[PDB]
RNA sequence: AUGCCCCGUGUGGCGAAAGGGAAGCCGGUUAAUAUUCCGGCACCUGGAUGUGGGUUUUGCGCGGCAACGCAACUGAACGCGGAGACGACGGCGGGGGCCCCGGGCAGAGUUCUCUUUUCUUCUUAACGGUCUAUCACCCUGGAAACAGUUUGUCUGGAG
């Protein structure tokens, strides 16, 4: 797993085609949200604090790759 | 809380390859968890003092790192110490000087029986 | 008496250029407050022109004869003094410290150590400054 | 403070293998076990690594020697005889 | 008579004892006399005639040990080497 | 500046060379820091624009706080007090950068070979010099202010770490591929970086793009020494190199920091004469206008407009 | 390159599920297997071949006095060295886990009387990034009125 400490990095690592996946984890407890890509190697974290630029940011994200929202129980 | 725990490897025995460590796993469990061995740091080929600059790995994971981590940039740097290089580029210089003096002293003392002789 | 004035050999004992012969430009025996010691500013050779051959053709000759200098602020305790001195008029005042303060002056000083030692070395002298030291 | 009267080093045998043993073993025990100065380095850090063997400390320096002295008398007087011989033989 | 010239080098002229103070009196070109024990390495003794051969000062040879040596100079410490810049009274230079 | 007159001088360490000065940012104080040496002399220049209130307020800002350690805070000699110096600040070693913060309450020396204290912070209102970071990788050459956080750039021959001066955390490394960073500058916007080498690159890095340079350019035979970004919206930054030539680049950023900036030479500006292989060594711009100030290693200093 | 040259060092195999040794963790799941299945998140070894970087128009990178640092840093034969790789016992110090004590949230039990009470959950893996961690080594300097220092008396003009 490895962080990225910075938005538009987290774009092209949604833009190259090894990006499997895209979610986002919600954190009220502590205000912050976290945009995850999942990609062939690794797992990239991007830590926001509670802004627009999270909510611009899922638009701003390429539309084929599938944005998912984390819901509170991870169910099996 | 069960605090007890067992090796999760079919040898019972307690060799010098069946070291572990105790971890808590997110489960709450109290689990062993095998480790290897420790690596030691490269010695120097001279005095055998350890090298500094270069990491203590077990032996194949020096293939994995690149060359200027296990190397200094030094003449013989990843085998010999300072001291010993500078020992030895002391110790060079000096007897081939000496060579040098020994050589002229033997071409005086034979022209000079070279004129004993004549 | 003093050896260790300018034009004196010496070789370097410590560093990245430990065993490499150098010629000192300027003794700075009392020191500055940059180096608080007796230190000394050299030229010497990081690559030492190939070993060449009667039979060896012209071509051949100037690729094997190159030389990669270097500039260095050395501590006199890291030098090695040698009886040899190396008489050259066109490395008179090539650094100074603030030529090794300027990074520009000093890769500039580096090309003229490099065209006086190739010309010292092709006209034929200095062949114990020009041989590598085996250790 | 002294704690022993006579036995010293040879304390740890105990009432044990005789006085005149205890005795015998204590005169090695002692010179085994002692410092001595060496002759490279002048330090006084000279002490036995195994039997008829000598290291240094500090100076690194291994030495061949007797079992429980780092020098023995005979050696002493073979070296003084062979000097004396190499000056017979070189003059 | 070397240990009373020693003595009055001591009492009198200027001395410093040991490697690296040697070598930076060898340097600054002040050294009268180097003083070189027998027990010396082998290779700190040549470098040192080098360096004495090329600064033109003279050494002695002193057939003692390092111990000795200090013991001559009147130290409670070992001693190696030593650099005389100043004679004093001492007549340990004409020799 | 228009007219080229010399209204004030003084020689502050004789024989020590000024290696930088720096106006401090806020208008109400007319306050100058210049370091010669390992000396950081705050003075008040006299100055037509000074007047006695003006003159009163800057120096009680100076000496509100005085109602081995890292820096020496002392009141320098009487001449120096007789010219308008007010402030002395010893440190260790020589100093080479200044930087001020935007609110005018700190300011930060680099001094390389300073090993741990190469970077000092110094609170002008508790007349406090501390060392915030002790190891860094490499021997620092510059340091800089966010312009709108608490964020502190230092930048090595190698690499440019950025700071969180709250945490007093490290939470960025930038890596230009030069050998040697000989400067650099950070956008108003405060998410872009320009970085002059000596390798005769110049670089420019996008905080949010990554930790390489977004762009690199070569329009320098000689090594660059200076670059300075515009402050006060014109998008504007000039290059200054060892060639004895400025290089005027247009640099626009977009406002909604997720489109690419814009970089296109604009402007060569020659006629500053080369002594001893070095050419112009500083640039400053206008606060309101496009013109730049650029000093000269054959003693002149140049103003282009 | 219808042959020639170089080198010496010998000789193969079997022999340890406790020796040596490339690399996997957590959670869940079955009537019965699980570091093997599922989910998430990793690693090692071997191979092929691109892109981006580095070097180069003077072919083989730069910095620091140094210990050495830096994403790379031309390297065939022939040699040198290091790791693997090593006894028993004793006290001392650091770390993990367990044990112990206090507060707080939630739940439970006791309650003739007492008890702001007694007990239970309050956890964080492999693998990465970053900052730190004794010895050891480098620079300055030259120590007797000897000093530093361990529970344990060693170290220092050979600094
Ligand atoms: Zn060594
Ligand atoms: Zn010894």
């Amino acid at each position: 797993p490895q962080e990225v400490s910075d938005i538009k990095k987290f774009i092209e690592i949604c833009r190259r085609k090894d990006a499997s996946s895209a979610r986002i984890k919600k954190n009220p407890k502590t205000q912050q949200i976290k945009f995850k890509v999942r990609c062939q190697r690794f797992l990239y974290t991007l830590v926001l604090k509670d802004s627009d630029k999270a909510e611009k940011l899922k638009q701003s994200l390429p539309p084929n790759l599938q944005i998912k929202d984390v819901p509170k129980r991870n169910k099996r | 809380a069960p605090t007890r725990v067992t090796y999760r490897r079919r040898n019972p025995y307690n060799t010098t390859s069946n070291r572990t460590r105790v971890i808590k796993t997110p489960g709450g469990q109290l689990r062993v968890l095998h480790i290897k061995k420790r690596g030691t740091a490269p010695k120097c080929g001279d005095c055998g003092i350890k090298l500094p600059g270069i990491p203590a790995l077990r032996p194949r994971e020096y293939a994995t790192i690149s060359k200027p981590k296990k190397t200094v940039q030094r003449a013989y740097g990843g085998s010999r110490c300072g001291n010993c290089v500078r020992d030895r580029i002391i110790r060079a210089f000096l007897i081939e000087e000496q060579k040098i003096v020994k050589k002229v002293l033997k071409e005086q003392s034979q022209a000079e029986k070279k004129a004993s002789k004549k | 008496m003093k050896f260790l004035k300018t034009s004196r050999v010496c070789l370097v004992t410590r560093g990245r250029y430990a065993g490499k012969k150098v010629v000192i430009i300027q003794p700075v025996d009392q020191g500055t407050k940059s180096h608080p010691y007796g230190h000394a500013l050299v030229a010497g050779i990081e690559r030492y022109p190939s070993k060449i051959t009667r039979r060896m053709s012209k071509a051949r000759i100037e690729k094997r004869s190159k030389i990669k200098p270097f500039i260095k602020v050395i501590n006199y305790n890291h030098l090695m003094p040698t009886r040899y001195t190396l008489e050259l008029e066109g490395l008179k005042a090539v650094i100074n410290a603030d030529t090794f303060k300027e990074p520009s002056q000093r890769e500039e000083a580096k090309k003229t150590v490099k065209k006086v030692l190739e010309d010292r070395y092709n006209s034929g002298k200095n062949r114990w400054f020009f041989t590598p030291l085996r250790f | 403070s002294k704690r022993t009267k006579k036995v010293g080093i040879s304390g740890k045998y105990g009432t044990r293998y005789g006085a005149s043993l205890r005795k015998l073993v204590k005169k090695q025990e002692v010179t085994q076990h002692a410092r001595y100065t060496c002759t490279f380095c002048g330090k006084n850090s000279v002490r036995r690594t195994a039997v008829g063997i000598w290291s240094c400390k500090s100076c690194k320096k291994t030495m061949a020697g007797g079992a429980y002295t780092v020098s023995t008398p005979a050696a002493a007087a073979m070296r003084s005889t062979l000097r004396r011989l190499r000056e017979i033989t070189e003059a | 008579s070397i240990g009373a010239k020693l003595a009055l080098v001591i009492k009198s002229g200027k001395v410093v004892l040991g490697y690296r103070s040697t070598l930076k009196a060898l340097r600054s070109g002040k050294a009268k006399l180097i003083l070189i024990a027998a027990n010396t390495p082998p290779l700190r003794k040549s470098e040192l005639e080098y360096y004495s051969m090329m600064s033109k000062t003279p050494v002695h040879h002193y057939s003692g040990t390092n111990i000795e040596l200090g013991t001559a100079c009147g130290k409670l410490f070992r001693c190696s080497t030593m650099a005389i810049l100043d004679a004093g009274d001492s007549d340990i230079l004409a020799d | 500046l228009l007219t080229g007159r010399q209204v004030w001088s003084v020689k502050l360490n004789g024989d020590e060379a000024v290696n930088t000065v720096r106006w401090r940012p806020t208008k109400d104080t007319f306050i100058l820091a210049a370091a010669a040496g390992e000396d950081i002399f705050l003075m008040i220049p006299t100055h037509p624009s000074v007047t006695p209130a003006l003159d009163q307020a800057s120096r009680d800002i100076l000496n509100a706080g005085f109602g081995e350690p890292p820096g020496k805070w002392a009141r320098p000699g009487t001449r120096l007090e007789d010219e308008g110096v007010l402030l002395r600040i010893t440190v260790r070693s020589t100093i080479k950068a200044i930087s001020w913060h935007r609110r005018g309450d700190h300011f930060a020396t680099v001094s390389p070979s300073g090993q741990r204290s190469s970077v000092a912070i110094h609170t002008l209102s508790k007349h406090l010099t501390q060392i915030p970071f002790r190891k860094l990788n490499g021997l620092a050459q510059t340091a800089s202010f966010h312009p709108l956080r608490p964020l502190f750039f230092v930048a090595t021959q190698r690499s440019i770490r950025c700071y969180d001066l709250q945490k007093l955390e490290l939470v960025k490394i930038v890596q230009p591929g030069a050998k040697w960073i000989s400067s650099f500058d950070v956008h108003p916007g405060g998410d872009n970086l320009v970085v002059g080498s000596y390798d005769k690159r110049l670089l420019w890095h996008d905080l949010d793009l990554s930790n390489r340079p977004y762009k690199t350019m070569r329009f320098h035979t000689e090594a660059i020494r200076a670059v300075r970004f515009h402050k006060g919206g014109l998008p504007l930054f000039a290059d200054a190199s060892d060639d004895g030539s400025l290089q005027i680049f247009h640099g626009k950023v977009p406002n909604d920091q997720l489109e690419n900036p814009t970089i296109v030479p604009v402007k060569m500006l020659k006629g500053h004469k080369v002594v001893n292989k070095l050419g112009v060594l500083d640039i400053d711009w206008h606060p309101r206008e496009p013109w730049c100030v650029s000093a000269g290693a054959d003693g002149t200093a140049r103003l282009w407009m």
